[PDB]
RNA sequence: AAUUGAAGAGUUUGAUCAUGGCUCAGAUUGAACGCUGGCGGCAGGCCUAACACAUGCAAGUCGAACGGUAACAGGAAGAAGCUUGCUUCUUUGCUGACGAGUGGCGGACGGGUGAGUAAUGUCUGGGAAACUGCCUGAUGGAGGGGGAUAACUACUGGAAACGGUAGCUAAUACCGCAUAACGUCGCAAGACCAAAGAGGGGGACCUUCGGGCCUCUUGCCAUCGGAUGUGCCCAGAUGGGAUUAGCUAGUAGGUGGGGUAACGGCUCACCUAGGCGACGAUCCCUAGCUGGUCUGAGAGGAUGACCAGCCACACUGGAACUGAGACACGGUCCAGACUCCUACGGGAGGCAGCAGUGGGGAAUAUUGCACAAUGGGCGCAAGCCUGAUGCAGCCAUGCCGCGUGUAUGAAGAAGGCCUUCGGGUUGUAAAGUACUUUCAGCGGGGAGGAAGGGAGUAAAGUUAAUACCUUUGCUCAUUGACGUUACCCGCAGAAGAAGCACCGGCUAACUCCGUGCCAGCAGCCGCGGUAAUACGGAGGGUGCAAGCGUUAAUCGGAAUUACUGGGCGUAAAGCGCACGCAGGCGGUUUGUUAAGUCAGAUGUGAAAUCCCCGGGCUCAACCUGGGAACUGCAUCUGAUACUGGCAA
């Protein structure tokens, strides 16, 4: 069961979070394939701030990619079916 | 990080008047400019090729304030920055917050003008200012906030600057305390009296 | 020892007293075929590859062979005695 | 009286030689604190860094002058 | 937009040139010592003994598996202090919930230290002989029985640890027969193999009144596949030493059996007598490795602290078990070393996990806080467990800034200091005067990191169902360790905040005075002879700055091992001179595969990192976005000038 799930960057007190495929024993900060997007909880709507690429999301779980809550929070805070 | 010491003393061992201590009576006759700095130094030096770049060095870490740890940074980005490095360079030395505001007439000197930079006094593009190693960048205005605007001091400075030649690439309004930065300052717009030359082969080797 | 799932300590002996008597109930009748390999008859050594022919593919599917043994065992067995004939 | 700024490790009191353990350091109680530095016998020091009391009695004096052989 | 980057000077001599070591200015530290010391943010912080280890704590969970109910909370048959149901109370496990036991799963993940190992390893390409728990898609099935057994009782050993025996019983625990295929064995016939059940709700029916029955959710089992975690093989590189020249006996190879999930001398049996090596074998020393970092024009050197991958290891040594996977950090057994409890029989244990202790040492942190974030394990979920982490303490260790106040101020004070003893100087310096006070200190407002989860309604699907479960927005009351947070306003006052190295040249900055090859100075050449710009102090500046010097280490300069890019008549350097098999190169002509070299395409070259252009931290450091790089390697297909092979 290789999952998508969060991974964690940034700073002292400042998170940003790149977004990652891994097994689900495999260190949170380490060892992961294929990164597809990034998220900053600091958002600052100047000009980014979450993105996301959705068509590997819906791919690798056509392997089976079990998610985890917060990217699929993030799923309903993109608007996916918009 | 500052001198805040007997700083005419450093215009008399450099000779030139880099500006410190300007204030209202701008002849100085206090001095005696153009002599020996202290007690033994009656005799003229040789100023060998080390010295001479080291004498202009301390012309440009006094105008704008700059120290030693300070000035060797802005010369290893700009090695990258194309062109005329020596420009690329002032175009480092050009966006300081006690940089502008010297130019802006709010001040006698720069020290002055730290004053009200150092005092929170300082609004600049709808943000409240800090720390004075800000690179202001064009497109973007000089304001005071309102508590700390016209107050007993602000009046003969911008006299004194109102007589210079308002070196246009930055406007002035001065009347309601604002000011406006429109570009970078080229080799064709400073005094001309200072030779970069020697700074770079300083850090040529 | 001292985590609170010792028990599996105490569980590992329970179990493998358990798998080795199915291990040593395997043998036994893979040796069984071997009792009748010298003696001549092709069909002696047949009658009793059938008796580890379900306990062989029994613990396989109870889950000791990997599948792979039980397949080796029944195919070099089946050309011992075809090998004579 | 030395002029140095040390740190805690905890405080202990015994009960028979019990170090049980304590946080709490009540005026009026004894503490034997662990681990620090420098501190000497008849030093006079000061938690909320005010002037002290100071305290000099270290006035008795040996009577034998015998060197040693390791 | 993305390689715009390469300097030297002192030093042998009376002087010059050359040669050539020496040394210095740069940068960078996982740093340390001394002097001194205000603040904010960001990173890092036992390298030496993988030294010995007190103490506490780092892996638990599921009752929607069950027998049970040991605490605790209701309720219930029944029952009152007699305030006529305000309630004392034994019983029942009807429920919540659940110590303990059985059982499913995890415990191999994360973490921590580099001792071993020069190749079973790593890295980077390529493979062929396998498996794959959890995950996911599709396809069949999921019938009907049984015997033990802990717990729990009887009796009871022992100081404790930890047990003892006869019984009895449940369960997704264990074992049977039926039934099996596109699954397995076999040329072909045929021959065998699986499991399970708990929970929720509900209408008639049904009521032995546990429910049977329908159905949703969740779950098991067989198999073909995928993601995939992993195992195995090959080539080329991956250190020094020839004062390390021969090494090897399961060692090279075949046949035959066996072996492991898989292939092989992986292992026995016999035959053959070779295999490797001077294009470096074996032996020896040292060492984890890579991406990468430091420096550098570049090529190259040195080095892998923090970060991520791979490897190894778990006190020392070994073996095998269980499991999807271990030859298992916080597991079994045996053995050894050294310690600990003891009532002296007998018993234990593993910090190269977090924090700590003594010691080692020039040197390196709270016996800390919270699970709010993210990740993980278990479980339906709610939750629990989380020293993984998120923070928070100590540390000018480092990378960046803030502030230590400012204008005016000449009689050019005092005092000090030097001096044609006239003066000059320290010095706009201070005092004085006018403002202001960022952070201070102090007082209060006060975003975001918070997404979810739970509670209520309705709707969309399932079905007998307007029920349940799931989903969809909405509605309701709440969840922050950090936190006296970041940050804004307001208050009196410049009040609390400047030191360290140096002054002969290199290399920017001076005279006296006090000692007289004395005491001393120092990176280098060298100073001191009572009559010093090098010594000591004072004053005058200088460079830097809450940091500064020195010390140790790598690179540079060093064209000082010179492929890029050096020399050998005299400066170090041509074997005393020939012969010569390895080896290195090679005249000319034609044809030829296309090895070498060359073009192009494809896939790889993990991410971070360095670089280019921006965004966000107020700016900087720092944190990132896209892109470039990754200078490389392999493979496929082409060209034939020069080299090689081949042939005349």
């Amino acid at each position: 069961m290789v999952t998508i799930r969060l991974a964690r960057h940034g700073a002292k007190k400042r998170p940003f979070y790149q977004v990652v495929v891994a097994d689900s024993r495999n260190a949170r900060n380490g060892r992961f394939i294929e990164r597809v997007g990034f998220f900053n909880p600091i958002a600052s709507e100047k000009e980014e701030g979450t993105r996301l690429d959705l068509d590997r999301i819906a791919h690798w779980v056509g392997q089976g990619a079990t998610i985890s809550d917060r990217v699929a929070a993030l799923i309903k805070e993109v608007n996916k079916a918009a | 990080a500052r001198y805040l010491g007997p700083k005419l003393k450093l215009s008399r061992r450099e000779g030139t008047d880099l500006f410190l201590k300007s204030g209202v009576r701008a002849i100085d006759t206090k001095c005696k400019i153009e002599q020996a700095p202290g007690q033994h130094g009656a005799r003229k030096p040789r100023l060998s090729d080390y010295g001479v770049q080291l004498r202009e060095k301390q012309k440009v870490r006094r105008i704008y304030g700059v120290l030693e740890r300070q000035f060797r940074n802005y010369y290893k980005e700009a090695a990258r920055l194309k062109g005329n490095t020596g420009e690329n360079l002032l175009a480092l030395l050009e966006g300081r917050l006690d940089n502008v505001v010297y130019r802006m007439g709010f001040g006698a000197t720069r020290a002055e003008a730290r004053q009200l930079v150092s005092h929170k006094a300082i609004m600049v593009n709808g943000r409240v200012v800090n720390i004075a190693s800000y690179q202001v960048s064009p497109n973007d205005v000089v304001s005071i906030r309102e508590k700390a605007k016209k107050q007993s001091r602000v009046k003969a400075a911008l006299e004194l600057a109102e007589q210079r030649e308002k070196p246009t690439w930055l406007e002035v309004d001065a009347g309601k305390m604002e000011g406006t930065f429109k570009r970078k300052p080229e080799r064709s717009d400073l005094s001309a009296d200072i030779n970069e030359h020697l700074i770079v082969e300083l850090y040529s080797k | 020892n001292i985590k609170s799932a010792k028990k599996r300590a105490i569980q590992s002996e329970k179990a493998r007293k358990h798998n080795a008597s199915r291990r040593s109930m395997m043998r036994t009748f893979i040796k069984k075929v071997y009792a009748a390999i010298e003696a001549g008859d092709k069909a002696a050594a047949q009658k009793a590859f059938n008796e580890m022919q379900p306990i062989v593919d029994r613990q396989a599917a109870k889950g000791l062979i990997h599948k792979n043994k039980a397949a080796r065992h029944k195919a070099n067995l089946t050309a011992q005695i075809n090998k004579l004939a | 009286v030395k002029a140095a700024r040390e740190r805690f490790g905890r405080i202990v009191q015994m009960h028979a030689n019990k170090r049980e353990e304590i946080k709490e350091v009540r005026a009026g109680d004894i503490a034997a604190a662990i681990g620090l530095k420098d501190v000497t016998t008849g030093d006079t020091l000061c938690d909320p860094d005010a002037p002290i009391i100071l305290e000099r009695m270290e006035f008795p004096e040996p009577v034998i002058s015998i060197a040693v052989e390791p």
